[PDB]
């Protein structure tokens, strides 16, 4: 059921205009709530990412041994990525690749109902938090989102094609 | 509940405003702890930040006054000086005093949070029911009485009609001398002199929100 | 097993009990108790000493041509620019020798239940209860293992900064 | 849960090699009892995953790891990294295979027999439980946990199977010469 669920807010209430969470099962819609729970996360971080590593933030010392922090005096944002070296690169996907263990092997996987993804490292004990402003915090968590998900195609586009967004286009990046 | 104790002390500092919360920062977890830790920790910070403020503001004013003389470090011994900026009178304290300030701070702020122990009561609550406290037992450790907040002690003659009369007080009267700080002290950073405000620690102080002017950095 | 009944020192700065296991040290390996309370008294002992010894020495200096300021200008180098001459020798010699002909029958007979660990015979102003004995043996486990994180940090810094009492 | 999923929940003993020193009188103790079995695999297990990790980790470019601590001897290949380290390093290889002689020999010093069931401990059971991990999970983790450390010792020894294929018949396993 659509009702009952933490994303549903006033402006638009339920959005599901192509039916597609009647779709498949329950265990359909319990994977496709997940997904936007972590595909929110992913652009809030990419998009907040991108603002920053463009005003020149800049990390003191060395990155590596001689390929130390110049690539924010230099190429934008969405370069400085085969900058990063290959020993670099290969630390952070295997922090991820152990991270997306422990969200996998719970005690009930998330679509046989089971919690949603925790936090890998320092779980303070969690949403023990008043269940009524529990349900305001998943609102705004999953909102500021959905507009990071459009925003880092928003930046992407930019770089791409030039005077593809018009407020947007005279900004050095 | 946490919300409704709330609603019972707004109404006692200010009818007219009553309950304050726009931002609604009073309902909801900090590191993920719950409402009833929440209050007592913001009502436990609302008060820290104004203790600390009718004592900055009481301690701004005699330091503009009359200075303290006598011999202050060992060897040289000047105290800086009278009419001088108390802003830069606390940058022209000397490397070494200022550790020992920020330290028996932090003997105190160690002193604050602990809870009642598991074979001897040495410390009070902490913010799961508890208050906003004072620190209320000085005879753990082998010393003589410098009881903190009791000096000549006597405050024993108060009910809980006229407590209510000194807590909601301090309240609002640890908000004003808050005010009372950044009031006067963007007032020497910028001009702008908040009514009028002129014969004054007359350059910007430097970076008031540091603890130390030159000798250790960081990079 | 259950080694927080069986010895003292489960106490913090305070007092209150403390319970500091949580690797579950003694009970995985509950018959190296006696041993384990055997080196921390000796570690914390070596330490107290070795703390004071350690910076007390900055000011005052025995006399002679290579204790007396002249080869050795600070206090934490004293090591290797004194072991060829011969005092590191000298008393590595004895240290040695003490631990190889005492304190091994000592430990040798802990296992047997025939001796209290860390005990030497050094009975000259002991309590001799055992409610005082107790409180000066806390006294003495909760003093060593602050000197072992004493010296820790004071001849890590010396090397760092290379200066005078305040490291 | 039960180590035996991948070949459908039943012992896989085709060739009968435990069933063996029970067939038949005829050698009387010259075949290993179970508990020598089960150590051997639980060792042999061990071993490999720490020697697979190794030649991944200092294997440089390609896919590759190359990483190094300093000071020790840059050598491209596993297959001559140890005489090198031997010739190079006396006192630290001599302190490390002293280590290993002295924990493998204690292993079966203070228990009995194990090639008949006469040890007095549970195979792979050497005192190493240091964190003290068993004494704080609960006994269905505890068995999991065991399941999980045989399985990944059993992959560790088909890798480390292939890669001594690989360098002594060289189109054996085809994974590989892709892989590099
Ligand atoms: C706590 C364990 C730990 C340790 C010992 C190291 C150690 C190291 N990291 Mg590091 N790292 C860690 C955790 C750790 N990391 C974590 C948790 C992350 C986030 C996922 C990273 C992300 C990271 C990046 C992005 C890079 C390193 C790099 C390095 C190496 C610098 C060598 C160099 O300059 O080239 C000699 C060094 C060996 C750098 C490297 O190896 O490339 C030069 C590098 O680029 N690390
Ligand atoms: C009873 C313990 C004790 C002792 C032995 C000292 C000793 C000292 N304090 Mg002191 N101090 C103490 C408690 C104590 N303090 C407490 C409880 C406070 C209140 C927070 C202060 C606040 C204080 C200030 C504000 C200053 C000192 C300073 C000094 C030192 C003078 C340094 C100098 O000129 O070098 C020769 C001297 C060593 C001064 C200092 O370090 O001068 C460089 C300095 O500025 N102290
Ligand atoms: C008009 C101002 C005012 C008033 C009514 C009170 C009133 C009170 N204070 Mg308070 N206090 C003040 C200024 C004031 N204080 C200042 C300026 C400081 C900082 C120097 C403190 C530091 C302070 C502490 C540290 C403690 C109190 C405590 C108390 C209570 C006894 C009582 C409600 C005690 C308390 O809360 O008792 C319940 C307590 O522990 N106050
Ligand atoms: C470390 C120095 C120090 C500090 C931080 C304070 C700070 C404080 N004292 Mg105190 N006091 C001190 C030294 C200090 N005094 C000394 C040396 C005297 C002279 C002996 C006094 C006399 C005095 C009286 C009567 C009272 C304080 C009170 C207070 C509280 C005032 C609000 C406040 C927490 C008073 C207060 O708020 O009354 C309840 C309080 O009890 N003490
Ligand atoms: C309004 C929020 C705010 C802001 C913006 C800052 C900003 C800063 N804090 Mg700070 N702080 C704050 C609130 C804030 N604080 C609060 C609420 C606390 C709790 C009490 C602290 C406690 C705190 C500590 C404990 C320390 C800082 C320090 C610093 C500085 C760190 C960067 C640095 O080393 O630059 C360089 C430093 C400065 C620009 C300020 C001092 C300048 C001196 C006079 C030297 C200037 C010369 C040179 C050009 C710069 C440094 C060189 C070096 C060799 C000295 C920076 C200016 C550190 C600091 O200043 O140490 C030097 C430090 O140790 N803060
Ligand atoms: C862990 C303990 C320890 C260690 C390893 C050292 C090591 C050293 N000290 Mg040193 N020292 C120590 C404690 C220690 N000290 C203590 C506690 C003091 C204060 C009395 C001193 C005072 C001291 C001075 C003044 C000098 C040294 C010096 C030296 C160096 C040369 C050896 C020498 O002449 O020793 C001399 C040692 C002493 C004079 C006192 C040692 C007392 C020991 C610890 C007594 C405990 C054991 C004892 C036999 C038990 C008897 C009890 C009885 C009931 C049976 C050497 C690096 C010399 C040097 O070159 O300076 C760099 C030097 O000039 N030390
Ligand atoms: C790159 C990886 C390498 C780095 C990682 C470190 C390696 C892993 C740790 C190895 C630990 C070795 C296993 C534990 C053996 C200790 C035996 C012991 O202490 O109790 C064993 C004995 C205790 O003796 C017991 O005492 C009891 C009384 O409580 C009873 O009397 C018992 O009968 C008696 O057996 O302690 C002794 O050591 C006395 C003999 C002295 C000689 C022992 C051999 C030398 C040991 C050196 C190795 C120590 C390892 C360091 C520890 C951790 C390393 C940081
Ligand atoms: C809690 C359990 C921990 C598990 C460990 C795994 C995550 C560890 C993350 C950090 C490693 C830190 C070790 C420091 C080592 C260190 O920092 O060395 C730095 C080293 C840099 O090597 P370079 O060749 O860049 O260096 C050459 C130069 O340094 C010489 O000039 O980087 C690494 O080798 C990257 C490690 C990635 C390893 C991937 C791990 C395994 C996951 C594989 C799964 C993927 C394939 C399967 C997909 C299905
Ligand atoms: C076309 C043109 O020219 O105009 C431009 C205009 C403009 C405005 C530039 C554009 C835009 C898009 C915008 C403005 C996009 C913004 C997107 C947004 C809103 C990005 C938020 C990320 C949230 C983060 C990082 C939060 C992490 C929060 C973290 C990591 C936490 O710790 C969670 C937290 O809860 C815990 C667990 C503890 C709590 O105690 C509280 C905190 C927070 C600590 C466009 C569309 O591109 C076009
Ligand atoms: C959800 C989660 O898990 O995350 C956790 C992480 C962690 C770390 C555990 C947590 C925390 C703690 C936090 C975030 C603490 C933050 C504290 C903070 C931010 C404290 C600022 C003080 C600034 C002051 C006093 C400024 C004075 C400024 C003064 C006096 C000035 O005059 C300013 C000045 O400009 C003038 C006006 C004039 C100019 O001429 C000169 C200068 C520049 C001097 C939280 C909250 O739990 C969240
Ligand atoms: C990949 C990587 O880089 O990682 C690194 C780090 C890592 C893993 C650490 C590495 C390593 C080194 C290793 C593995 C070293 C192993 C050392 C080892 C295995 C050392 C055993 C000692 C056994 C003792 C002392 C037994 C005492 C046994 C005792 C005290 C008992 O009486 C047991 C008793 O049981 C009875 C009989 C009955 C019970 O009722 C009561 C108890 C329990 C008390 C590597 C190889 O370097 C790799």
């Amino acid at each position: 059921k659509v009702d009952e669920m933490p994303g549903a807010t006033a402006p638009l209430g339920k959005f599901d205009p192509l039916n597609l969470a009647t779709l498949g099962s329950e265990s359909t819609l319990a994977w496709f709530r997940a997904a936007e729970l972590k595909h929110s996360r992913v652009a809030m971080l990419a998009t907040t990412g991108y603002l920053v590593q463009a005003a020149g933030i800049h990390f003191p010392g060395m990155l590596s041994s001689d390929v130390s922090f110049e690539s924010l005096s230099a190429m934008k944002p969405l370069d400085a990525w085969d900058a990063v070296p290959e020993g670099g690169k290969n630390q952070i996907y295997f922090t991820i690749f152990l991270a997306e263990f422990i969200t996998e092997c719970k005690g009930t996987h998330y679509t046989k109902g089971g919690p949603l993804p925790t936090i890998v490292f320092p779980p303070i004990d969690f949403s023990t938090v008043n269940p009524e402003q529990l349900k305001t915090r998943q609102n705004r968590e999953l909102n500021n989102g959905r507009l990071a998900m459009i925003a880092i195609m928003s930046f992407v586009a930019a770089a791409n094609i030039p005077g593809s967004v018009p407020a947007l286009a005279g900004n050095p990046m | 509940s946490a919300k409704a104790e709330l609603e019972a002390i707004a109404k006692k500092a200010n009818p007219t405003l009553g309950y304050y919360d726009p931002l609604s920062l009073a309902d909801k977890d900090f590191w993920g702890k719950g409402n009833d830790a929440t209050i007592a920790f913001l009502r436990q910070s609302e008060i820290k930040h104004g203790r600390i403020a009718m004592f900055a503001f009481v301690g701004y004013i005699v330091q503009s006054n009359f200075v303290f003389p006598w011999a202050q470090t060992l060897a040289g011994a000047p105290h800086p000086s009278a009419d001088l900026s108390p802003e830069a009178q606390w940058d022209a304290v000397p490397l070494g005093a200022k550790w020992q300030i920020f330290a028996v701070i932090s003997a105190l702020e160690l002193w604050d949070e602990c809870g009642g122990g598991g074979a001897l009561p040495h410390y009070t609550k902490g913010r799961k029911p508890g208050q906003y406290p004072p620190f209320t037992l000085f005879r753990d450790n082998v010393h003589f009485v410098l009881d903190l907040y009791d000096p000549f002690g006597f405050n024993k003659n108060m009910s809980e009609e006229t407590k209510e009369r000194r807590l909601v007080s301090e309240l609002n009267n640890g908000r004003l001398a808050m005010l009372g700080i950044f009031g006067f002290l963007c007032a020497d950073t910028i001009p702008g002199s908040v009514p009028l405000l002129k014969d004054i620690a007359i350059p910007y102080s430097g970076q008031v929100m540091q603890p130390f002017e030159g000798q250790f950095s960081y990079f | 097993g259950s080694v927080f009944d069986n010895y003292v020192g489960a106490k913090d700065f305070r007092g209150a009990q403390f319970k500091f296991d949580p690797l579950k040290l003694s009970e995985t390996y509950e018959p190296f108790q006696g041993w384990f309370r055997e080196s921390e008294l000796r570690h914390g002992r070596t330490a107290m000493l070795a703390v004071v010894g350690y910076i007390a020495t900055d000011f005052v200096r025995i006399p002679g041509e290579m204790y007396s300021f002249e080869a050795i200008p600070k206090s934490a180098d004293a090591h290797d620019a004194l072991v060829a001459s011969g005092p590191m020798s000298q008393l590595l010699l004895w240290i040695g020798l003490f631990d190889l002909v005492v304190t091994a029958p000592a430990v040798q007979a802990m296992g047997q239940g025939e001796r209290e660990p860390g005990d030497f015979g050094w009975k000259w102003f002991a309590p001799s209860s055992k409610d005082a004995f107790d409180k000066k043996r806390e006294a003495e486990l909760l003093n060593g293992r602050l000197a072992m994180f004493a010296i820790g940090g004071i001849a890590t810094q010396s090397v760092l900064s290379g200066h005078g009492f305040p490291y | 849960a039960t180590g035996f999923e991948e070949v459908g929940g039943k012992p896989w003993d085709p060739l009968s090699l435990g069933k063996l020193e029970d067939a038949n009188d005829t050698f009387p103790n010259m075949f290993p009892k179970s508990q020598y079995l089960q150590e051997s695999e639980i060792k042999h297990g061990r071993m490999s995953m720490l020697a697979w990790t190794g030649v991944w980790a200092t294997h440089v470019g390609g896919m590759g790891l190359g990483m190094h601590i300093p000071g020790m001897p840059v050598e491209s290949d596993w297959t001559k990294a140890l005489g090198v380290f031997a010739a190079e390093q006396p006192a630290l290889f001599g302190a490390i295979l002293l280590f290993i002689s002295i924990a493998e020999g204690e292993s079966v010093g203070h228990s009995g027999d194990n090639w008949r069931n006469m040890s007095t401990k549970e195979p792979g059971n050497l005192g190493f439980d240091w964190m003290g991990l068993t004494r704080k999970l609960s006994e269905e983790q505890v068995a999991r946990y065991k399941i999980v450390e045989l399985k990944n010792g059993r992959a560790a020894m088909i890798a480390m199977a292939s890669l001594f294929a690989m360098e002594a018949i060289p189109g054996s396993v085809p994974i590989m010469n892709v892989f590099n």
